């Protein structure tokens, strides 16, 4: 009876759309270097605008 | 009879599709980008008064404040600027095992073995904290716990369901299930309409909030899944385990991306976090010390400095600022 | 004619001391897990080995060689008395409470761990220091500089009449040796009494359980802590009750007080380079922090 | 909530008197409390600071020495003693709670008060506009100067504005330059410069008539404004 | 005068 | 809102947080553990959905904190490690069941080899003796059967003869003590110690051999802390 409801579930799962992952590769990097200016660990930023020290 | 022979077809179609889009991978697409470097990170501040072993800490929105639970039955509110102790909440239950911050700061929440989910009310007109609501209906221990809002709390727990809560009525508005183990960590998209949990059967799963049903499961870890933590853009999580690697999982390739490992590393991974623009990810181990990965390049872009004991939980402030790391050593130290 | 051999027994038990004074006192106070407990007592104790060993060991192959003068002014002298005492002190009563709360440790398992508190183990310490200190006060109101008329040659001695000499280092000795002696000896006799007899309900012998071999050990350390501190501390006192004893001197009761004060800094000095290893560094805790402290370096 | 001021009444010149205060519906044990003392027709005046767990205590130089302020956690209970009145004694004296924390309101509850009648460095804070003829629906605003800059280095305007209806105790508004109290509607709005203050209310109500009162919280004495008279 | 040496004790 | 009394604030709450490591320090936490047959149930009434019960207690003026861990799933790996430092495990067996004996074996395995019980002391209650005496003396059902060593196992000339009871019921309850005692013995450093106890769980006793055990491992920290080990 489980059975029946993994084989549903496993169903929806291999319906669902699919892109390459070269795509999703590249909107990963093109986040991180569009982010990158905006990342105190990255970047350090000076110590006046550090608000700890 | 008949269906489990089905569920390995579809199995083995689902792996042949993830195969499909498998053409490259985040190294070969990252070989020329400029590495990050060795990053150097001191402790600006150390964050003392716990009697027990840490095992959660929560950053507020505004990332200045931050809530830590410790196993001595308290949970302390601090002011990371001053470090100080803005709140000191006692628990009913000692041996707590998570909490959260609510992103209005109106409201913080704990659980542990007592398998009810506390919410206490930081806004009393009284002056003092007081039990919001006692969240009850888990079977088994609770590990973690995420705010969507001031009125709905997701949690995980040890019954191997993920729930949600209407915390004014009290009552799961529902529950997740499907997880065939212990769900030991839980991370809720940017976007709060997706979360991601990861249970003790070495899996992942990507959770709608509101359908009620698991979209994607991820299984590439070999062991426990103790850590799990969204992309900043929500399209890609990363996770930890017991078997030592951390991965990165893409919720549109359904697979996963690059696994963050060193031969010198045979610890098991209790947190993960990004950064704030993604580049680095920061994980702590059953050593005494958090690894910085470079997220892309999979460089040990760094580590931070030695904590006295296992580091038990870690979080980077939203505006990403600094890193906050708690351990069994009953400290908190925040890195910048 | 004793400055070649003395200085070179000295120099192992010079640098032994030094290197395993300073090894547990980094070790003690670099690692956490030593820093939380009552670790404050052997801290104390290091640091006084320490100090004695620095303040006597070079200022004393210093004064053998050209004994004839002194190197420092009556406040020189006066800090040298002061400092030399109150280490020396500090140092007996650092292990008589090491003794005293190993005794409350064994005997009372549950008062020990309810009651260690960093406030507590400090405020001891302090109590330690501070009667020390005080203590070495009369050494340091008896003693000057004296000088050599109808000729530069000057010296350290006591400048007040021995008659009062003799009653302080009598007191000093009978505080500082014999009570702490006959306190540590008994209380290291109960410990092991309490280590020997059986929670069996029914007897048993040669059982390969580590319970056997472990109070064995444990009772041959408390007797090597308990001579090792009788042996090292009687020779100093006896030194200095010879030399209070004397009223005029002579060719062979000098000779024989020289003997006697070479032999007792020997086994003195032994006491400073001994003490650390038999208190920290032949006990698993400190083995392992040390290698601990090795490993993260 | 409630804070409930007794004792009073009329006392001669050069006497003593004991003024109580008992608090109820929250953790008094927890909140630093003040006495705030307002002659009649006249604005307020800060008196007298106990801070939670009676760790400091501050005194106007006016009562330093006079008076003498003391709680009592477990009666939830607060005192203020004066050994010595005088003509410029007499006021209405309010009990006023303050909790202290990173983005707390302090002063954010008073008492009703109780009423006394008898037969240097510090920052100067003015409402040149005493008084203002307005008619409901009016965007109202309210100005106000320091002689001392309020903005701290820490980034915080340690500014309050506080409403007192006719016969009513004061009712905080905002608990610094722009922050909105509780309970208190989205019409008004605070916003200066750190040294000029201004108070602006987007559509009057009638039940917005009263008496409104800046104060600054950057250094003890707590200096209050003249006070602002809306009316219609 | 003393024809001999003499140690002093260690204070 | 000056700092400074944010500061005060703060010192308030160390004053209360040093207040209440006063009573951490001063109780000794205790995990029970073992099979819902055994008679756990029973010996915290002896003691004077939710899932974690703290059973409170103390003798000769320490206070024991004893925590039932219920309704949690059957997977002990993960909740296990937030018991680590607590001062002892008890661990209840009920001796009689045979047939479930060698599960609560493998039981006692699992705990004493964890990674993060690796220096916590055990206390075993061997439970049920009453009715382990009634099985070997009505004799129709026999460890015999399942445990094949017993067949040659004779009681060591070391046991304790008090009870004066039936020889048949001393070699079962000592052979099965040797059972975990092997087990203890063979994966036991000298970093912690099992204390096996033979009990009932209706027994007035059962708080003072927790005292004693408690009592006897405290000796052994101090033995390693104070450097005399």
């Amino acid at each position: 009876a489980q059975a029946r409801k993994l084989v549903e579930q496993l169903k929806m799962e291999a319906n669902i759309d699919r892109i390459k992952v070269s795509k999703a590769a590249a909107d990963l990097m093109a986040y991180c270097e569009a982010h990158a200016k905006e990342d105190p660990l990255l970047t350090p930023v000076p110590a006046s605008e550090n608000p700890f020290r | 009879d008949q269906l489990r022979q089905e569920a390995e077809q579809l199995k083995n179609q689902i792996r042949d599709a993830r195969k499909a889009c498998a053409d490259a991978t985040l190294s070969q697409i990252t070989n020329n980008i400029d590495p990050v470097g060795r990053i150097q990170m001191r402790t600006r501040r150390t964050l003392r008064g716990h009697l027990a072993k840490i095992y959660a800490m929560h950053w507020g929105t505004d990332s200045r404040l931050l809530v830590s639970a410790s196993q001595d039955g308290k949970l302390i509110i601090w002011d990371s600027y001053t470090t100080n102790k803005v709140h000191a909440i006692p628990l009913r239950s000692s041996w707590v095992m998570t909490c959260a911050y609510a992103p209005s700061g109106n409201y913080v929440a704990c659980g542990g073995l007592d398998n009810i989910c506390s919410i206490y009310n930081l806004k009393t007109r009284e002056g003092n904290v007081r039990v919001s609501r006692e969240l009850a209906g888990h079977t088994g221990y609770l590990s973690c716990c995420r705010f969507l809002d001031d009125n709905q709390i997701v949690t995980s727990s040890g019954d191997t369901t993920c729930a949600l809560w209407d915390i004014e009525t009290g009552q799961q508005t529902t529950t997740f299930t499907g997880h065939t183990g212990d769900v030991m960590s839980l991370s809720l998209a940017p976007d709060t309409r997706l979360f991601v949990s990861g249970a003790c059967d070495a899996s992942a799963k990507l959770w709608d909030v509101r359908e009620g049903m698991c979209r994607q499961t991820f299984t590439g870890h070999e062991s426990d899944i103790n850590a799990i933590c969204f992309f900043p853009n929500g399209n890609a999580f990363a996770t930890g385990s017991d078997d030592a690697t951390c991965r990165l999982f893409d919720l549109r390739a359904d697979q996963e991306l690059m696994t963050y490992s060193h031969d010198n590393i045979i610890c098991g991974i209790t947190s993960v976090s990004f950064s704030k623009s993604g580049r680095l990810l920061l994980a702590g181990y059953d050593d005494f010390n958090c690894n910085v990965w470079d997220a892309l390049k999979a460089d040990r872009a760094g580590v931070l400095a030695g904590h006295d004991n296992r580091v038990s939980c870690l979080g980077v402030t939203d505006d990403g600022m600094a890193v906050a790391t708690g351990s069994w050593d009953s400290f908190l130290k925040i890195w910048n | 004619h004793f400055f070649l051999p003395v200085s070179v027994v000295y120099v192992p038990i010079f640098v032994v001391g030094v290197i395993g004074n300073v090894l547990v006192c980094l070790v003690i106070l670099q690692h956490q897990a030593m820093k939380t407990p009552t670790n404050y007592y052997l801290f104390s104790l290091a640091v006084s080995d320490l100090l004695v060993l620095l303040l006597g060991m070079p200022l004393e192959v210093y004064e053998m060689w050209r004994n004839y003068p002194f190197l420092f002014g009556p406040v020189g002298c006066y800090f040298k008395t002061a400092l030399f005492e109150t280490v020396c002190f500090a140092s007996i009563l650092s292990i008589t409470t090491v003794s005293v709360e190993r005794y409350v440790a064994i005997l009372h398992p549950f008062r020990a761990k309810l009651q260690s508190t960093r406030r507590r183990a400090l405020r001891i310490l302090g109590i330690v220091w501070g009667f020390s200190v005080l203590f070495s006060l009369p050494n340091t109101s008896i003693h000057g500089i004296k000088f050599h008329y109808f000729p530069g040659s000057a010296t350290c001695t006591v400048i007040k009449p021995m008659w009062i000499y003799n009653f302080i280092i009598q007191v000093t000795s009978f505080l500082f040796y014999l009570l702490p002696m006959t306190v540590i000896s008994v209380l290291y006799y109960l410990m092991a009494l309490r280590l020997k007899k059986d929670k069996s309900l029914e007897a048993d012998e040669g059982n390969a359980n580590i319970q056997r071999p472990c109070r064995k050990s444990v009772n041959k350390m408390l007797f090597v802590l308990v001579l090792v501190f009788a042996i090292c501390w009687a020779p100093f006192h006896i030194d200095r009750l010879f030399f209070s004893f004397v009223e005029e001197w002579s060719e062979s009761l000098a000779a024989v007080f020289n003997l006697v004060h070479v032999v007792s800094g020997v086994f003195f000095y032994l006491s400073s380079a001994v003490n650390p290893i038999i208190y920290n560094l032949l006990s698993r805790r400190f083995q392992a922090a040390f290698q601990n402290v090795i490993s993260s370096f | 909530v409630q804070l409930v001021e007794s004792g009073g009444g009329l006392v001669q010149p050069g006497g003593s008197r004991k003024l109580s205060c008992s608090a109820s519906g929250f953790a008094f044990s927890s909140f630093g409390m003040h006495w705030v003392r307002q002659a009649p027709e006249k604005g307020l005046e800060w008196v007298a600071y106990i801070s939670s767990g009676s760790g400091t205590i501050y005194y106007a130089d006016t009562v330093k020495g006079r008076f003498t302020i003391s709680r009592d956690d477990p009666k939830n209970t607060l005192f203020l003693q004066m050994t010595s009145l005088r003509s410029e004694d007499t006021a209405m004296y309010y009990c006023v709670r303050s909790i202290y924390y990173y983005g707390s309101s302090p002063f954010d509850f008073w008492g009703q008060g109780t009423t006394l009648t008898v037969s240097s460095s510090d920052i100067v804070m003015t409402q040149a506009t005493s008084s203002v003829p307005v008619t409901p629906g009016e965007s109202v605003s309210i100005s106000c100067r320091s002689s001392k800059s309020l903005l701290h280095s820490n980034g915080n305007t340690y500014l309050y504005w506080f409403l007192q209806r006719p016969g009513q105790s004061p009712q905080l508004l905002i608990y610094r330059m722009s922050n909105l109290a509780s309970g208190v509607p989205d019409r008004f709005s605070g916003s200066g410069s750190g040294t000029a203050f201004t108070l602006t209310i987007s559509r009057l109500e009638a039940e917005d008539v009263g008496v409104y009162y800046c104060m600054q919280h950057l250094e003890y004495p707590l200096t209050f404004g003249a006070g602002t008279k809306l009316e219609l | 005068g003393r024809p001999f040496f003499l140690f002093r004790p260690r204070n | 809102a000056e700092d400074k009394a944010a500061v005060e604030r703060s010192k308030m709450i160390e004053k209360q947080l040093q207040k209440d490591k006063q009573v951490y320090r001063r109780t000794l936490r205790l995990l029970l553990l073992g099979a819902d047959n055994s008679g756990k149930s029973t010996i915290v009434k002896q003691m004077r959905t939710s899932g974690i019960f703290e059973t409170k207690f103390q003798v000769d003026k320490v206070n024991f904190h004893m925590f039932d861990v219920g309704a949690q799933r059957d997977e002990r790996r993960k909740w296990i490690q937030c018991f680590n430092d607590v001062t002892a495990i008890i661990f209840v067996v009920d001796s009689s069941d045979y047939n479930r004996l060698q599960e609560a074996l493998n039981d006692f395995k699992s705990i004493w080899n964890n990674r993060w019980l690796r220096t916590i002391s055990v206390i075993l209650f061997l439970n049920k003796q009453d009715l382990l005496a009634e099985k070997v003396l009505a004799g129709k059902s026999k460890i015999e059967d399942y445990f094949p060593e017993f067949a040659r196992y004779t009681t060591p000339e070391d046991a304790t003869p008090e009870p004066g009871e039936d020889p048949r019921v001393t070699r079962a309850k000592y052979f099965i003590r040797k059972e975990f005692v092997d087990i203890s013995t063979a994966s036991g450093d000298g970093r912690h110690i099992c204390y096996p106890h033979f009990t009932c769980s209706v027994d007035t006793e059962n708080a003072r051999r927790i005292f004693n055990d408690c009592k006897d491992i405290i000796l052994q920290m101090n033995l390693r802390e104070y450097n005399l080990v």
